[PDB]
């Protein structure tokens, strides 16, 4: 770009693959569905969704009270990594385990082959503004605008799925996630 | 000053920025380019095992600046997404300015005209500092 | 003010009503009594006091173990907001729920029509310096000097009351409270 | 530079500060005036729903500066309570200095004489910078 | 040092004794053994070690679930101070009591006259990277390089011992510890 | 400017640094000397009871700088351990530079030659600023 007779406007574009290859990253398919990836070469991922349908009921499923690792089947090959990524998500959500609603996860004898962690963000289940707090966290984490939208049941759901390149790595989301988990260990 | 490696950039060119431009990095707290440079320098010294990026991410990346850009994005205001940076470069002399961020609205880079006043003054500012020395 | 023949000393005073109308604020009546207001138009408030008399005993009253919302009667109209303000106060105190003494709150069948949350800050009930930690937090939060004073029983009490304009909004206290609760939702 | 609205001030006057004075805001980390300007700018763009003040309060307000002022207040040392700010203004030219805080002791504003040396040098500093340009 | 004909290179060395006399400090005997001192005049200290031998078993010893103060015998003269220093260490380790493995401490009827707090940092006991997280915290806290070394059982052990001048006060370690415990009370 | 007390130093000499050197403290975020000065000032006003060092440690000490130095130490890179600081002092005039940290590798102070380029430019920088005034 020719600004003047002797001055030019130039640009540089950074490539952040090498810096954030081996660290957890996240991506937004749409304003309700998000994906968290432990590392670029992981064959599994965690899906974070805002849903209107209850999938886990308190009458039949376990609640997470300092036993999140039990929500993953003992026969999963990447069980420790999946529990670690769940903790990374939980710390990225800035979850208050003293005051926020107790998360639910699936029963031990579930027929479905996926690990589900459910948070009830319906108005009145938690303290005032808990739904808004979570939605604004989703906006800060994944760049979502779900919060900038108009009493029905609503949940934040974290399930495990196979990595199918549902998005492209976003190093801003990586920075937000890593900032929320500063001091932890990442990079193998 | 600092000359970036090939893998840090997508243009496949040798880009090096003088110490005169890079000296402004400490002075400016709202430079995303400086944070990205700190990140690249840390990863460079890391490449040449345990990864200490989680301990240094606060020292390298300003949380407030990232937060401001995210809030600007959530409100559709032009924001920095830490990818493309523009600078003014005197073609004959080779002197340049500290690369500023190239803002984004609606998942699209801001057109040059849309921040013309940003790169006029900067250009002028360069052409002034050159005459001070 | 005339500094010199051609120079004047001028001042500006800010009005912070519009910025902090809709956010929680706090005020200090005296070095022992403090008031937290959810918003300017709230008809209720939370009183934070440093008292020398035990009001709740461990033998007859409930202890807060991740069930703070139960300390508010289900028939209160602003129950969710009151629980939210209690959490805001608790996060502003920088309370350590793993190590700090367990708070007490009133029994379900209490005759008194107010919700009381009691923290025992008597020396020896908690770890060394817990009383000093809480008193210095009160100084930081409300600008109190209670800490800069001379083994008797002492408690930090949070009760609910009607807003009667017991103080004037203080935007420095508002800033301290909001900084302690950064990322939460405030403003309706 | 920046011209404040009527509702931001109690004097009911049009107060606007030039870019020369406000350029010092980035350089100075101990300015409470710049922090209050950041709050007013954020609230201004918010007024013109969800309120994002909790996410931006760290970027707008320096926690360390607020903490220092609170600790100064607890020890009865003169402190800033973020309400009244003084500046030096050349009456004829209209050039002014960056408004500094008006300190408080014993729930009372510090008298002008009690910080006379503060507003002498500043005045002199202004009268020096004017001659540099 | 004579830089030139009219310029000299001079140095100053600071003495940080008076600033950090009355605050908790820590020192590193070697890359596995560390000592935490409540204050310079304390006759007792806390030893933090990385060991390969299990000392407390889950089958016979108590686990720390919000009752750390119970790990100290009620007849110890500095019981409150020791519990306070334990909390300072725990906050300095950036311990996540929701997700990190539950610490073990000795039984009430232990014959040994020392209070032991054990954390299992063996790979697979906790989430992925927990051992690396703890070892890098030890590096940040005490300046240790234990993390920069090569599946056997490994534990982080905190015991109480008599102060025998095992090290010299290090004000950088003091700063790291105090930064991890900002807002608490220290200095009598 | 600031004259340190006897108990703050181990040399048993009257050391005072002018306001010209100390004015750079606000500008520089990577000065450990300025942080140690802030600690000594706070402890000085504390000595002349409750100790408020835990509340002010974030305002006085930069967490990012301490973290960077610790990470440099863990990787055997030269680091600041906040103990010894070197400055350049014009013997005749008495004008000096802001004391920079004396780096350490392998539990031993870096030799003067090993940072010769550090104290040449600084010396030169001083000899330049002296001529600007
Ligand atoms: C994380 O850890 C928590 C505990 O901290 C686990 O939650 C517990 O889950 C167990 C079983 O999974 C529950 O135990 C069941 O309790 C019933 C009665 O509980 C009363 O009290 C609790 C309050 O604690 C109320 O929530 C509940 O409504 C009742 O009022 C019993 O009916 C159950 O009996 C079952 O077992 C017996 C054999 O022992 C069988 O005969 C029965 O048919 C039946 O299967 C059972 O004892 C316990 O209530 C839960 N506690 C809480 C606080 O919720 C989570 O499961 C765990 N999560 C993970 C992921 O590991
Ligand atoms: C998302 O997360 C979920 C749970 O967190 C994972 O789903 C689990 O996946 C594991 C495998 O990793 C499944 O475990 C395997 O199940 C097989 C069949 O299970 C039956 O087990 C008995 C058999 O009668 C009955 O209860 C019932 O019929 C079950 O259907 C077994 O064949 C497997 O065992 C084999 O391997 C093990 C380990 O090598 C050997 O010890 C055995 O001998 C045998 O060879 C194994 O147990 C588990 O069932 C799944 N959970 C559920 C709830 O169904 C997802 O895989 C995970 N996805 C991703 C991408 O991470
Ligand atoms: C938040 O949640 C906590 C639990 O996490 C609640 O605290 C519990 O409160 C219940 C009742 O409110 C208590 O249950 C009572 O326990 C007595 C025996 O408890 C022994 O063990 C506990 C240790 O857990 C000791 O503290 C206690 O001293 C005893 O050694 C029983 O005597 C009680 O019987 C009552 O109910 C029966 C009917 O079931 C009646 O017949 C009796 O007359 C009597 O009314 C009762 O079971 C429980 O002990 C408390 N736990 C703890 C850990 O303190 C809080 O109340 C709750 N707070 C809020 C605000 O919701
Ligand atoms: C500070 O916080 C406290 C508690 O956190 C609040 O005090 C409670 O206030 C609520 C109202 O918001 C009270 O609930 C009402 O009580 C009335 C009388 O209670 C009696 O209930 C039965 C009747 O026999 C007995 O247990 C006993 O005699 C009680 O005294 C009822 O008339 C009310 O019910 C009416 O309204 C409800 C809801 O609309 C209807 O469903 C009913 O049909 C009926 O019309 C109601 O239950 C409660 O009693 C108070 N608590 C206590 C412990 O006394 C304060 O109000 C709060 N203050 C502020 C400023 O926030
Ligand atoms: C901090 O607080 C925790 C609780 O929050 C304490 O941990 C408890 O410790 C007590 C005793 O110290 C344990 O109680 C014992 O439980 C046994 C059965 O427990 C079953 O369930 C638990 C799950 O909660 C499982 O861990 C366990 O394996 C069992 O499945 C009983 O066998 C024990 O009986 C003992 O007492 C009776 C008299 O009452 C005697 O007749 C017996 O011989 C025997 O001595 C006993 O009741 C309890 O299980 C522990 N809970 C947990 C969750 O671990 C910590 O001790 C405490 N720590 C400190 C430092 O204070
Ligand atoms: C590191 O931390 C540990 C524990 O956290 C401390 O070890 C404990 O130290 C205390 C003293 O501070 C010991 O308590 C004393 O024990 C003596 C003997 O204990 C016996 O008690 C009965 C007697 O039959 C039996 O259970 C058994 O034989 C025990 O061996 C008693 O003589 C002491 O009592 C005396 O003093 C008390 C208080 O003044 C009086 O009330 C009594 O009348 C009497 O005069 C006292 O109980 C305790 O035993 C130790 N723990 C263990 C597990 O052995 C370390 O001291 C601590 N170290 C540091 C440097 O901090
Ligand atoms: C998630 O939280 C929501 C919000 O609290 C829960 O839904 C609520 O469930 C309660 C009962 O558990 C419902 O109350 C019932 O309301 C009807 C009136 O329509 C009445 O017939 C019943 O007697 C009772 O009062 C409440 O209406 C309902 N709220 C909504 C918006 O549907 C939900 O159960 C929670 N789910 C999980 C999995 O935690
Ligand atoms: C708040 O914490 C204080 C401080 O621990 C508690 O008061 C203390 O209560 C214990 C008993 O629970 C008292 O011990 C008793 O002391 C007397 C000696 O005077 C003796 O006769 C008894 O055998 C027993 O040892 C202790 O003295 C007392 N402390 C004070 C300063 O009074 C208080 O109970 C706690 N209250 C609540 C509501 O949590
Ligand atoms: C940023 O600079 C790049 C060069 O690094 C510009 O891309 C070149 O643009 C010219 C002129 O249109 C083309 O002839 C070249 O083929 C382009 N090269 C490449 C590698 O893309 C690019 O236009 C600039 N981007 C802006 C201004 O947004
Ligand atoms: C920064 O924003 C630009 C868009 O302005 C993004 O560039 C796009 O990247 C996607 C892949 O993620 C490509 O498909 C598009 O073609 C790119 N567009 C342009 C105009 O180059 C860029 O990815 C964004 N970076 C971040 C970290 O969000
Ligand atoms: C800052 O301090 C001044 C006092 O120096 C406060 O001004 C007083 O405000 C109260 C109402 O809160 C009035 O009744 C007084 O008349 C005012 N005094 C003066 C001298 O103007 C001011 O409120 C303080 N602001 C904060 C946020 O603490
Ligand atoms: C900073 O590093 C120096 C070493 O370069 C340390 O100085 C040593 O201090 C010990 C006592 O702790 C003495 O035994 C040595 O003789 C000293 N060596 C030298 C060369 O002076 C100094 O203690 C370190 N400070 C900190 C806080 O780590
Ligand atoms: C944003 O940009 C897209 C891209 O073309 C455009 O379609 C859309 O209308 C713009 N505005 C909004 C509010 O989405
Ligand atoms: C983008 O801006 C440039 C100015 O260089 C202009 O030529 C171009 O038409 C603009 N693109 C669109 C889509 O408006
Ligand atoms: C503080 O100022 C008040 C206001 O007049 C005065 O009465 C008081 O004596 C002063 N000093 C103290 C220590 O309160
Ligand atoms: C406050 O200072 C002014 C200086 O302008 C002086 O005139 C006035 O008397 C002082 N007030 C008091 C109460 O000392
Ligand atoms: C570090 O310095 C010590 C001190 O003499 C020396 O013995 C050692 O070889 C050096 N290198 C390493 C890697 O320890
Ligand atoms: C340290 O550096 C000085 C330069 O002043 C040199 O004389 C000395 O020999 C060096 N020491 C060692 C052990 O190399």
């Amino acid at each position: 770009f020719r600004i003047g007779r002797s001055t030019e406007l130039q640009n540089i574009t950074f490539d952040m693959l090498k810096v954030f290859e081996d660290h957890p990253t996240s991506c937004m398919v749409n304003h309700s569905t998000y994906y968290v990836h432990e590392n670029k070469n992981a064959t599994w991922c965690l899906e974070v969704s805002v849903t209107d349908v209850t999938l886990l009921m308190a009458e039949h499923d376990r609640q997470v009270l300092n036993n999140l690792s039990n929500c993953v089947h003992p026969a999963v090959e990447h069980r420790s990594r999946m529990v670690g990524l769940l903790e990374w998500i939980f710390r990225a959500l800035k979850y208050d385990f003293n005051h926020d609603p107790t998360p639910l996860c699936q029963k031990q004898t579930s027929t479905v082959n996926e690990t589900r962690v459910q948070i009830n963000i319906t108005e009145g289940f938690g303290s005032h503004g808990f739904e808004d707090t979570i939605l604004q966290r989703l906006g800060v984490l994944f760049g979502s605008r779900i919060a900038f939208s108009n009493g029905k049941k609503r949940f934040l759901l974290i399930r495990n799925s196979t990595w199918k390149n549902q998005c492209e790595m976003n190093h801003v989301n990586s920075m937000h996630l890593m900032l929320a988990n500063a001091g932890r260990s990442s990079g193998s | 000053g600092y000359c970036l490696e090939r893998w840090m950039l997508v243009t496949s060119d040798l880009k090096c920025f003088g110490n005169t431009a890079l000296a402004k990095c400490n002075l400016d707290h709202d430079s995303e380019f400086c944070d990205m440079l700190k990140l690249f320098e840390f990863n460079k010294k890391a490449i040449e095992k345990v990864n200490l990026l989680t301990h240094s991410i606060n020292a390298l990346i300003s949380d407030n600046l990232l937060m401001k850009n995210r809030l600007k994005e959530l409100l559709n205001t032009p924001y920095c997404n830490y990818t493309k940076f523009w600078y003014v470069n005197h073609t004959a002399s080779g002197e340049h300015s500290l690369p500023r961020c190239w803002l984004v609205r609606n998942n699209s880079y801001l057109n040059e005209s849309e921040f013309r006043n940003d790169w006029i003054i900067e250009s002028d500012h360069l052409l002034s500092e050159m005459l001070n020395k």
